[PDB]
């Protein structure tokens, strides 16, 4: 047969026994718990900051670590908001007494070099090799 | 969520709410009513 991709690629009578009638319905109630396992079946998504590209530039958002470990905790709780929908989270990730002043999170803004990401680093490297081209008389 | 589903026990305040009281005379028993609030009904 054949059976396409889902990413990019390179380039007598009846024997009774049996009658439809269906008296029993189910009491936990199996389209609920249905779309719950549906719900529960979904692998979780990956951050991909301080991760480089084909090029070598890490892909991500130019943004402090804590900050940005702090910016997805507020996030997360919006989210927390939408899901039983209120005005505010029941569960919080947010406002919690205890002190997380020390958290990194995952950035584009340092490397995988240990420098920092201001400059790309595909652009250092045109650089540095554009920095000694010798020419014709 | 698949827990909500799954599990046989419900949750009512019903309970409490029969059980405490029928109601500036600060009574002990309307002040925890208050307090546990049972008119809300949200347990995630």
């Amino acid at each position: 047969k054949r059976i396409p991709r889902k990413t990019k690629g390179k380039s007598a009578t009846a024997e009774p026994g049996t009658s439809n009638c269906e008296h029993y319905k189910a009491r936990p109630g199996i389209a609920s718990v249905q779309k719950a396992t549906e719900s529960a079946e979904l692998p979780m998504k990956n951050n991909d900051e301080g991760t480089p590209d084909k090029r070598g530039n890490t892909k991500g958002a130019l943004v402090n670590e804590h900050v940005e470990a702090r910016d997805e905790a507020d996030d997360a709780t919006k989210k927390q908001a939408k899901d039983t929908e209120k005005a505010k989270a029941q569960v919080t990730y947010s406002d919690t007494g205890i002190n997380n002043a020390n958290e990194l999170s995952r950035s584009g803004n340092v490397d995988n070099e240990g420098g920092s990401n201001q400059k790309p680093m595909s652009t250092r490297i045109a650089e540095a090799t554009s920095a000694i081209v010798s020419k014709h008389p | 969520v698949l827990l909500q589903r799954i599990s046989p026990l419900q949750i009512d305040p019903t309970i409490i709410s029969n059980t405490m009281s029928t109601v500036q005379t600060l009574s002990p028993a309307s002040s925890i009513l208050g307090k546990l609030r049972p008119s809300n009904s949200d347990f995630s």
